[PDB]
RNA sequence: UAUCUGGUUGAUCCUGCCAGUAGUCAUAUGCUUGUCUCAAAGAUUAAGCCAUGCAUGUCUAAGUAUAAGCAAUUUAUACAGUGAAACUGCGAAUGGCUCAUUAAAUCAGUUAUCGUUUAUUUGAUAGUUCCUUUACUACAUGGUAUAACUGUGGUAAUUCUAGAGCUAAUACAUGCUUAAAAUCUCGACCCUUUGGAAGAGAUGUAUUUAUUAGAUAAAAAAUCAAUGUCUUCGGACUCUUUGAUGAUUCAUAAUAACUUUUCGAAUCGCAUGGCCUUGUGCUGGCGAUGGUUCAUUCAAAUUUCUGCCCUAUCAACUUUCGAUGGUAGGAUAGUGGCCUACCAUGGUUUCAACGGGUAACGGGGAAUAAGGGUUCGAUUCCGGAGAGGGAGCCUGAGAAACGGCUACC
RNA sequence: GGUCGGAUUUCCAACGGGGCCUUUCCUUCUGGCUAACCUUGAGUCCUUGUGGCUCUUGGCGAACCAGGACUUUUACUUUGAAAAAAUUAGAGUGUUCAAAGCAGGCGUAUUGCUCGAAUAUAUUAGCAUGGAAUAAUAGAAUAGGACG
RNA sequence: ACCCACUCGGCACCUUACGAGAAAUCAAAGUCUUUGGGUUCUGGGGGGAGUAUGGUCGCAAGGCUGAAACUUAAAGGAAUUG
RNA sequence: CGCCCGUCGCUAGUACCGAUUGAAUGGCUUAGUGAGGCCUCAGGAUCUGCUUAGAGAAGGGGGCAACUCCAUCUCAGAGCGGAGAAUUUGGACAAACUUGGUCAUUUAGAGGAACUAAAAGUCGUAACAAGGUUUCCGUAGGUGAACCUGCGGAAGGAUCAUU
RNA sequence: UGAUAGAAUAAUGUAGAUAAGGGAAGUCGGCAAAAUAGAUCCGUAACUUCGGGAUAAGGAUUGGCUCUAAGGGUCGGGUACGAUCAACUUAGAACUGGUACGG
């Protein structure tokens, strides 16, 4: 099938290499997952040495990390808004690695309000003492808190769904967030 | 191709097995095991070709299936079991104990040891690493994984293994002046003391070794196996002690002790 | 590479798994990972205090140097972050007891920590396959003077 | 084993070939052929085509025995011996053959994997199995569903199978039962605060992501968010755990989560010892077979440098349908234009690129040879390729397998 | 020639390696070497010699380990290593000889003893190492030079 | 301008044969089996044949590059006697 | 009375040119059609599990008169879920065929024009002697043929020679 | 909005068309008709007066819709620069339909 070797290519001098042997299984490649959004569907792959791979086909949610807060939450993925490799992946809402998406802001806001008592956007003694000890830490960033009003945080996929069956990622902060904001994720 | 090879053609076996050219298309292909294929000695080669206790493979299998032989204290009914350097071979019948040490011609010698020597072996530390749960362990030259090693133990050192319990009794560092045994290359079987060790960062540390008669040679570190301090090895050396006589003096003693 | 469009591509360029915390404002705003490739090769200050990314850099990238260390002459700096060096050698033909001049062209990745011009003698170190043809990174340059100090306009 | 002779002339000396001369694990053929030892042998031409038969199966004390099998058996009325068949497991990817493809390709020597996969061998390794525990499920042991077999058939024909009735597992799914605290999370209960505590939950191993530690050069301090555990309450404080590599975002560890949740023994042989609340109670040996992960062994894949015959009546070639590099992604066991999107205009070459030829598989080697050389190497070993030609794929640790399948010719 | 023309040895000669001095790099700073002890408090008990001494007067602690204010490059040659086995050359061995093969040999054959299965060559490339003639290359000239 | 003596460079010549060559002859055609100063081109028995073919140049004539099948015991050089 | 050249002529052989859009085989390949498995969007014969689930009648225990609880033989049918064949959408891989293109090797061919061998054929005598016009070189024209002629060149000439 | 009108719809005509299978067998002769056709991309031989031959030959594509990317003008400085205006060309992608599209 798909052959992943270099014999079919031209040589560095441009010469047309002749056929050396038949295609081998140990040099194969598979069809892309083209992971979509919705109604989780994962097919296993038998790979070399056993070693199951998990093809993500149209899965719903994922695990996303707030690195400044050092927490990770299961969160639904809304859509793809940017992709550095192909704008058609944005168009078709295809989930690969490095695709910029919006997710929920919702479990992250409950965690933040339970951890600081601040109400991002606009009762116990133990809770109060914990919040006081965590004070001088609630101010995160205007460009992140702005997203919480719309209930959609910008996050980058750090997992390969077509290899692992997971849409994991991290919220954008700082210069990475500003880069994608200036680039395309503004302008609605 | 397409998978692992199961046959070893005669003329492709290790030369130090001293198998005859004719009388067979094949050679015993050593099983997977503690020692590498080229550096091993299959039990059939030891029992048949070296010790002459068996006339053919069928007798080797007959001996092994009654659980007479044992390598490092375990029966090893396998005919092609890859016994190698510093393996202890015990025959409960004949009350015989052997350690596999090369003679000075780069071949495994039929070397006899006592019960107290057969109680232990030596292993060259191939690697030192932290395993899961952060538990340190050493790996020896015979594939033994030994957990909780002494922290002073590094790579190229030698450990004494209890061989009843897989435990280190003591160890020897790799330093100049320590007795070593050459386990590879063209100087295989020679014994001497480390003069010094030149690093060559990025590849192939070298070791300078001189024997009893001040003959020096240089060998790659991979072939160097520490076996004791200055003199007094921790193992019983075979006859010759790795001196490497020249052919002229070899011939001189041939004609000396052949004419009484 | 503090300037000249580090972020010049559709994806944000960064060193993987190196985290700049937006909260704790240490007076540099940039955590730059680096390593010493080893074998006595000094890490350039341009790599240390730069801002380029170059995942294929042997000092700031993921690649590692292991294998052959070769020297050559830069014959082409036209590709982006890749040079071609010319390795000349004498090949001995036994029948005539004589040699013939022979050369090889090696494509080498060059880190933006290094400035190389056609004619510079370069030390390159083997790494894993970077490209179809590239199997080396520049680890050293030897352009000291260039013999261009007395080839200018004279009053 | 550093050797030459005949032939142009009327004769001569040269050049110069023709001829002779000697070998050939160098083929064929002719004549001849008594002995012993050794022993190549459908390579060349046709990797042309094949009748037939054989060349891959395998069972130990130790997976499944109600054969309506034989012997009949060691309490042996659950079984116990042997044991067809058939499930299960392993093997069939080795070997063996051939040299058609193949000219930096194969391959040789030498590197690398800090760029990966690895059944088996060997060594090491698993008290954590609790949906959201203040909704625990037989563990003296979960469940059905099938083969062989019974019986009824179809087809000229096949190592074709259908319908119905049974029944196992180390097959196939499910499913519990084992210290001890510690450290974190949450939280009813602290009155002028350098004011702490009942009580629940989590913490095995794999998966995926994010984040953190993984240190290190020999001397000291004065104030400043820093009375954050500074004891004559300003009596100048007993400090630094941390491995390896030439080198790492390495080994490993930590935190928050995640998962069509992986594994964490519902298995088998032999012996059946010890003990006291003598209950057919509690403990208990030597093995077998499984199983996670890491090492190892066997490898595999890719990979660094240099090296290949004739040809210019082959001088430019590659770049449209990747050529050369960059970024990102996808795919892969993994690196890499391997592929995709975007981008740049590169890459090789008179030091012979590109193309053409080969009555080319490469090497170890072989013949001959004073020395240097010349010719050969299909062929006993190593590597590679293929099984009429292509392509594709299933099972598997491993095959793009052909005494496997699918399709086309 | 005191063993019926054969050890021994500054009587030395001839080759071959190393160190030092003569204007003489062998770069380098961190620290454990504690000099073939620069400098002989206490001691020359051998009938005379320039071939054999003890806790040493802070004693250039320069007699090796792992990091540079640390690196001109190259050819060539030396040694080492690597270059599978078979094969080639070749050591041993009466396969009855020989081609071969890797065997075998010796007793006390009464209860087994013992030698082997060497060695060389294997070209180029790569690797480590000594050399520094030969042949290239580089250096301080608008000094942007070195020493410190 | 001429004479003489030197000197560098040049066209040549004469004698001799050190030396070379098969010889004719040659101061280079020498310093070659006592075989190596540097470097370019060309030849490998006589014919077929500088033919055929392809390419390239040329208006053309033609030039440059340039085989093979086949055939053949000589062709040839220098000298000697007639 | 040597040697020797060419045309023409018979025999044979070798290739060459050659109308025939010649022919044959093989390699690569543009386009078109496109088997097959694999991935994927679907599809859902059957083949099944829990909670159930309702009716027609039985057994057993209970006010014992009807009445009531659990069990069974029958079948819909539905909330439920899993498995799942035929079939099937779109992809990459891509055999294979058709036509066309191109490269390679081999090959038929009327006729034409060469070469060679083959002994004694016909015509002349071009060369070797000053070969009877000295030979030869390049170029051009001409002629049955060897060849002749012009222009420049060479001596390998028949002259090393006229202070 | 002119050209005599109305009715009917035989044959033969004139002009225009269509045709199963075959495909020039027709005929002096492919006469007549048919086939081709725009544009974009690819590919293009002999021969040649080197200018051509050439649209040689030969082959793909073409609608709609929804997008994307390029190509422009004026207004502006310190005795790290943006408003705003406007045009039709080219290229690419998704989707879509009785595979239709120079209709
Ligand atoms: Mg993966
Ligand atoms: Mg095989
Ligand atoms: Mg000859
Ligand atoms: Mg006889
Ligand atoms: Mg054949
Ligand atoms: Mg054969
Ligand atoms: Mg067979
Ligand atoms: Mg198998
Ligand atoms: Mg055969
Ligand atoms: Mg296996
Ligand atoms: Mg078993
Ligand atoms: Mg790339
Ligand atoms: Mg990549
Ligand atoms: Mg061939
Ligand atoms: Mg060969
Ligand atoms: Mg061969
Ligand atoms: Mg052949
Ligand atoms: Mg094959
Ligand atoms: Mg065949
Ligand atoms: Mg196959
Ligand atoms: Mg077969
Ligand atoms: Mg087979
Ligand atoms: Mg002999
Ligand atoms: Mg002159
Ligand atoms: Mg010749
Ligand atoms: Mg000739
Ligand atoms: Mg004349
Ligand atoms: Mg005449
Ligand atoms: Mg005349
Ligand atoms: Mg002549
Ligand atoms: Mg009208
Ligand atoms: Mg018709
Ligand atoms: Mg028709
Ligand atoms: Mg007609
Ligand atoms: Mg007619
Ligand atoms: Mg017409
Ligand atoms: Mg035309
Ligand atoms: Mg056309």
């Amino acid at each position: 099938g798909i052959s992943r070797d270099s014999r079919h290519k031209r040589s560095a001098t441009g010469a047309k290499r002749a056929q050396f042997r038949k295609k081998r299984k140990f040099e194969l490649g598979r069809q892309p997952a083209n992971t979509k959004i919705g109604a989780k569907r994962i097919h296993s792959v038998r790979t070399r040495g056993g070693n199951k791979k998990y093809r993500a086909l149209r899965i719903e949610t994922g695990n996303f990390s707030w690195a400044s807060e050092g927490i990770s939450k299961k969160t639904r993925i809304a859509g793809v808004v940017y992709h550095p490799s192909n704008n058609e992946l944005v168009r078709t809402n295809t989930l690969t690695k490095a695709a910029i998406v919006q997710i929920d802001a919702t479990p992250f806001r409950q965690w933040f309000e339970a951890h600081y008592g601040q109400t991002l956007g606009k009762k116990s003694k133990n809770a109060e003492r914990k919040w006081a000890a965590r004070a001088a830490s609630a101010k995160i960033e205007s460009s992140v808190e702005s997203q919480f009003s719309a209930g959609r945080l910008y996050a980058c996929i750090s997992s390969r769904p077509g290899q692992s069956g997971r849409c994991d990622g991290y919220i954008l902060e700082g210069e990475e967030l500003a880069f994608y904001l200036r680039r395309l994720t503004a302008k609605k | 191709a397409r998978g692992p090879k199961k046959h070893l053609k005669r003329l492709a076996a290790p030369h130090h097995w001293l198998l005859d050219k004719l009388s067979g298309c094949y050679a015993p292909r050593p099983s997977a095991g503690p020692h590498k294929l080229r550096e091993s000695l299959p039990l059939i080669v030891f029992l048949r070709n070296r010790l002459k206790y068996a006339l053919n493979g069928r007798e080797v299998k007959a001996i092994l299936m009654q659980r007479h032989v044992k390598v490092d204290g375990k029966v090893r009914t396998d005919t092609t079991y890859p016994a190698g350097f510093m393996d202890v071979i015990t025959l409960d019948a004949t009350n015989e104990n052997f350690r596999l040490v090369y003679d000075v011609k780069g071949r495994f010698a039929v070397h006899r040891i006592t019960d107290e020597e057969a109680s232990y072996k030596l292993g060259k530390v191939k690697k030192v690493q932290l395993g899961k749960k952060g538990v340190p362990y050493v790996v020896t030259h015979d594939g033994r994984t030994i957990r909780y090693p002494d922290p002073n133990i590094k790579v190229n050192d030698t450990v004494k293994i209890d061989l009843a319990s897989g435990k280190i009794t003591d160890f020897i560092k790799f330093d100049a002046g320590k007795l070593v045994y050459v386990t590879g290359g063209r100087n295989l079987g020679r014994i001497g003391t480390i003069v010094h060790k030149e690093r060559h960062d990025g590849g192939f540390d070298l070791v300078h070794i001189k024997d009893s008669l001040d003959n020096t040679f240089v060998t790659r570190l991979n072939n160097v196996f520490v076996i004791g301090e200055q003199g007094k090895p921790y193992i019983s050396l075979p006859k010759g002690k790795g001196i490497k006589l020249s052919i002229a003096e070899e011939r001189d003693r041939r004609r000396a002790q052949q004419g009484l | 590479s503090t300037e000249l469009t580090v972020q010049s591509e559709r994806a944000f360029q960064k060193q993987p798994h190196i985290f700049n915390n937006p909260k704790v404002k240490t007076s540099k705003r940039t955590k730059r990972w680096y390593k010493n490739a080893g074998l006595g090769f000094k890490t350039p200050k341009t790599a240390i205090e730069g801002s380029y990314i170059d995942k294929k850099c042997p000092f700031t990238g993921l690649v590692s140097i292991r294998g052959k260390i070769l020297t050559g002459t830069v014959v082409s700096t036209k590709m982006h972050r890749t040079i071609v060096i010319r390795r000349a050698y004498l090949h001995y033909i036994p029948k005539y007891n004589r040699y013939e001049k022979r050369h090889k062209n090696v494509p080498v990745h060059v880190s933006p920590a290094f400035r190389v011009q056609v004619g510079d003698i370069v030390t390159v170190g083997q790494c894993r396959p970077i490209s179809k043809t590239v199997r080396f990174n520049v680890v050293k340059v030897s352009a000291a003077a260039g013999k261009a100090n007395k080839q200018f306009a004279k009053f």
